[PDB]
């Protein structure tokens, strides 16, 4: 489904502005995941050009 | 920023209560056992040796 | 300028890295001169 | 600033100790004062308008 | 910030952090006088409530209120919630150079 | 288990009402804290338990939809299988206290005995440290002498001149028992037992026991340097180091004849030897600082240590029910600035300060002497923790005594008191009244909403004043750049010397004598050459722009 | 008015009787119109439909 597909994505900055922010922070935070900035989403939120 | 020096270490919620709960994956124990442990109402032993 | 974000756990060092002094009382202001 | 005092000194000015902060009408609005009520506190002298 | 008229205006944090460090003090106090070990751990258990509700207020322990009589917000509410700095962009960031 | 059940007919319905989410709780569960646990966990793998039934509305379709759901499903499939509250501070705390029988009915005299005889066992031993009594002999001589004063040494003794003469007879003996290097044997107990009618300044008793642990702790320190370096490091036999080392440990042939024993251990001790070597002749030194031979001290030191633990394990008991009885006062100060267990945790405080200064020779009931201690506390850390701006216990009194006062008057005057007529009453000026009146007041919560469609705080209305408007900058670059001008359209040395004196573009400005020396002049040619340059520029033509700058 | 019902009986027989006319606060009144003046400003109270 469209709700069960967007959470799949690969860039906790951006997950983590819609889903629940402690739940996606903790599973980043523990795996010591790495975000490139290459979405839409995460370029907007950190100030920089889509 | 500043920094207290806490006088005994402390849980962080985050990683304790989040219902995979992180620690209890780690150390292979109920979320209740540690539960336990931290408020006070047992003893857990790490090193039962001989 | 930066290239990524990367997000872990902080150890004790690191966050006395980041300190400029422990907060030890638990005083705000003066109450008459408004001086921290 | 290292600049404003060379200008002082130059045309002799007298920095203000104090600074306005007054009343004025709100920008766009034109009309004809009908009515000015002054509160004084019990300890204030009145002026010479109250 | 000091509003009009004398009086004050606070976030919350500045309470919970206060929370956090007259309990802390006192615990480093009783440890100083080799208290019994019965009001030392109860001591202990109150600083663990302290950070746990500063850190994240409400997630498990009925939390703390304010004398507002609210529950008073804490770390991971600044954060989370459509109130938090994420999901300012569910409607938010005024803007300069604009009318209407 | 029911529970499951529940939980399928959560999911087949797509949501749960307070009425099914208690239905099909188990019915032994009286704690209502269990329950707030388990429906959060419901919740946090769905589906939100609401308090009422509520059709085209489409509702969050399955945001809480994870793994979180099966091993959420374990934990309340566990949460039957046990139970327990654990779930407030205050209740682990009246649990405890509960199980600590509050039976203790002139038992408390015995535990104060208990106490007296505990701490008197620390005192015999300290009676052998001739070490302190030297230091009290020097104090003596001391504060007689009007280095300090005399009640220094002494909170009360079991006169001026008699207490000086006793103390003088004290040093006879003790000459007479220090002189004496087996003649010392008699004398030195006999002037112990003489010495163990006398009651010290807790400062000055506390140091000096501090001090005699000090020095024993040096002694001990070079047993591990000796024990360590051999026994752990290289490996000395534990049975050898204690056959040789211990009971002379002063010697050499301990060490100095552990090498020479010619064994396998024997012979590797001489890469570790050197620091041994030296440890022997600072613990011979210090057997010359305090005159005993380890062991005796050694021993000495044990027994205040049973001493000291038994008087701490009685105290435990001393404090528990007091304990019951903090909880018990501290019950009637709440909702002032303080949670219930700051309180409780206050009161605790007290009471073991109490208990550490109580004395079974007066007749009182322990229920009055501590419970003031107590009480004492509490509010002492109720007036200093209680606000975020720390207002003195002073103005705290002064407050509660206005808010008393205007009460009265409310009741009497039939209004409002006027600060006017309430300074009247209070012999107070008017300006203090005013003052004390503003100071009370608590902050606001930045947090509060405001009534507002949008739904925002008091924190986001206030502005911020010490920002610089982009005018001001842009103003001031635009006068950086027409100094610039000016300067350049003067003469060069006017121009640097302008530029020095002032400090534009420049670190710190520079007095007239610095660049009046800086280039080659005395300060009044630069002072001549400042003044041409300054009436050059106030002269029109030059000075159109900078004028402009005034605005005025 | 206070009255202490001497304590031997009928349930204690009353031999103090105090009077005192005390002030309980402000009631706001209704101006003609059905409106009331709360600070200054003319406020409605609205009827309830329960
Ligand atoms: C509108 C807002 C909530 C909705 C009611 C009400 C609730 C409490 C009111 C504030 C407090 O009284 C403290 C202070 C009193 C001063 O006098 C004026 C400023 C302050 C901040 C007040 C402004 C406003 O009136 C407040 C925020
Ligand atoms: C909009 C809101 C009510 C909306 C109806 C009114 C009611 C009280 C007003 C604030 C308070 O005065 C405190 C403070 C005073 C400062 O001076 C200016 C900012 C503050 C926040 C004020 C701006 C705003 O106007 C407030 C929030």
């Amino acid at each position: 489904g469209i709700t069960k597909a967007s959470l799949a994505t690969e860039s906790f900055i951006s997950a983590a502005s819609f889903q629940e922010t402690t739940r996606v922070l903790t599973e980043a935070a523990v795996a010591g995941k790495r975000d490139e900035l290459r979405g839409l989403k995460e370029n907007v939120i950190v100030g920089r050009l889509i | 920023m500043g920094h207290i020096e806490l006088a005994s270490p402390t849980a962080h919620i985050w990683f304790l209560k989040s219902l995979p709960s992180r620690i209890g994956l780690l150390l292979d124990m109920p979320l209740r056992d540690i539960e336990r442990v931290l408020y006070f109402e047992s003893y857990v032993v790490i090193e039962g040796g001989m | 300028e930066f290239d990524a974000i990367k997000i872990a756990l902080a150890s004790p060092d690191m966050i006395r890295s980041w300190s400029f002094g422990e907060v030890k009382k638990p005083e705000t202001i003066n109450y008459r001169t408004f001086k921290p | 600033t290292p600049e404003e005092k060379l200008l002082r000194a130059i045309f002799g000015e007298k920095a203000s100790d104090v600074k306005d902060s007054s009343l004025r009408v709100p920008n766009g609005v034109s009309g004809t004062v009908i009515d000015v009520q002054v509160f004084t506190r019990d300890g204030v002298e009145k002026d010479k308008r109250a | 910030v000091p509003l009009d008229g004398g009086r004050f205006a606070t976030s919350d944090l500045n309470d919970l952090y206060r929370r956090v460090i007259n309990r802390n003090n006192r615990l480093k106090r009783l440890l100083d006088l080799a208290a019994p070990d019965i009001i030392v751990r109860n001591e202990k258990r109150m600083l663990q409530e302290a950070v746990d509700a500063l850190l994240d207020n409400g997630r498990r322990g009925r939390a703390i209120t304010g004398s507002n009589k609210r529950p008073l917000k804490s770390l991971a509410d600044m954060i989370k919630g459509k109130q938090g700095r994420f999901r300012q962009n569910l409607l938010g960031k005024r803007v300069d150079y604009s009318g209407r | 288990s029911q529970l499951k059940l529940l939980v399928t007919r959560g999911k087949e319905q797509g949501y749960l009402t307070y009425a099914e989410v208690n239905d099909h709780l188990p019915e032994d569960i009286v704690d209502s804290d269990q329950i707030e646990d388990i429906i959060q966990m419901i919740n946090d793998m769905g589906i939100q338990v609401m308090e009422e039934a509520p059709d085209d509305l489409m509702l969050a379709e399955n945001t809480a939809d994870e793994d979180a759901a099966e091993a959420a499903a374990q934990v309340l499939s566990s949460v039957e299988s046990e139970i327990g509250r654990t779930t407030d501070p205050v209740r682990m705390y009246m649990r405890e206290m509960g199980t600590v029988e509050l039976l203790t009915r002139e038992g408390e005299i015995d535990i104060a005995k208990r106490i007296e005889d505990g701490i008197n066992q620390v005192q015999c031993s300290v009676a052998e440290y001739p070490e302190a009594i030297t230091y009290l002999l020097e104090q003596y001589d001391r504060v007689e002498a009007e280095e300090a004063r005399l009640s220094d040494l002494i909170t009360g003794f079991v006169d001026p001149e008699l207490a000086r003469e006793k103390f003088a007879e004290l040093r006879a003996q003790y000459v007479v028992t220090r002189d004496t290097i087996a003649t010392a044997q008699e004398e030195i107990l006999k002037l112990s037992e003489v010495f163990k009618q006398f009651r010290l300044v807790p400062k000055q008793f506390d140091y000096l026991v501090n001090s005699m642990r000090v020095m024993m702790d040096r002694v001990r320190t070079q047993e591990r340097l000796i024990m360590k370096l051999c026994v752990e490091q290289c490996k000395m036999p534990k049975k050898n180091f204690i056959t040789l080392f211990t009971g002379n440990e002063t010697s050499d042939t301990w060490f100095n004849a552990a090498i020479a024993m010619n064994k396998p251990w024997s012979e590797k001790l001489h890469d570790v030897s050197e620091e041994v070597h030296r440890a022997l002749q600072k613990l011979q030194q210090i057997e010359e600082e305090t005159g005993l031979t380890i062991e005796q001290v050694k021993d000495i030191n044990r027994r205040m240590s049973i001493g000291e633990a038994k008087a701490r394990r009685a105290k435990k008991e001393m404090v528990e029910a007091n304990l019951r009885l903090v909880i018990s006062i501290a019950k009637k100060y709440t909702n002032r600035g303080l949670q219930f267990l700051d309180l409780i945790q206050e009161g605790n405080i007290g009471l073991m300060k109490a208990v550490d200064k109580f004395e079974y020779r007066r007749g009182y009931k322990f229920s009055t002497y501590a419970t003031w201690w107590i009480r004492q506390a509490i509010t002492r850390s109720i007036a200093d923790q209680a606000r975020t701006i720390r207002i003195p216990v002073h103005m705290i009194e002064t407050i509660n005594k206005l808010n008393r006062i205007s009460r009265q008057m409310l009741q009497e005057m039939g209004r409002e008191p006027t600060p006017e007529e309430l300074a009247e009453r209070m012999l107070m000026p008017e300006d203090k009244i005013r003052k004390v009146l503003k100071i009370a007041k608590e902050p606001i919560s930045m947090e509060t909403p405001i009534g507002d469609d949008e739904d925002s705080h008091l924190g986001d209305f206030i502005e911020d004043t010490t920002l610089e408007l982009p005018l001001d900058s842009a103003t001031t670059e635009s006068l950086r750049a027409a100094t610039h001008d000016v300067l350049a359209g003067l003469t060069a040395r006017e121009a640097k010397v302008l530029r020095m004196r002032f400090g534009i573009d420049m670190n710190t400005d520079y007095t007239l004598e610095e660049v009046g020396k800086q280039f080659d002049v005395t300060r009044e040619r630069i002072r001549q050459i400042e003044a041409k340059a300054l009436r050059k520029l106030r002269h029109p033509s030059r000075s159109e722009v900078l004028r402009s700058f005034l605005d005025d | 008015r206070l009255v202490i019902y001497e304590r031997e009986a009928p349930e204690g027989t009353v031999k103090d009787i105090k009077e005192q006319e005390v002030y309980m606060g402000e009631i706001p009144l209704m101006t003609d119109n059905g409106t009331f003046v709360i600070n200054g400003t003319e406020r409605v109270i609205v009827s309830q439909l329960h």
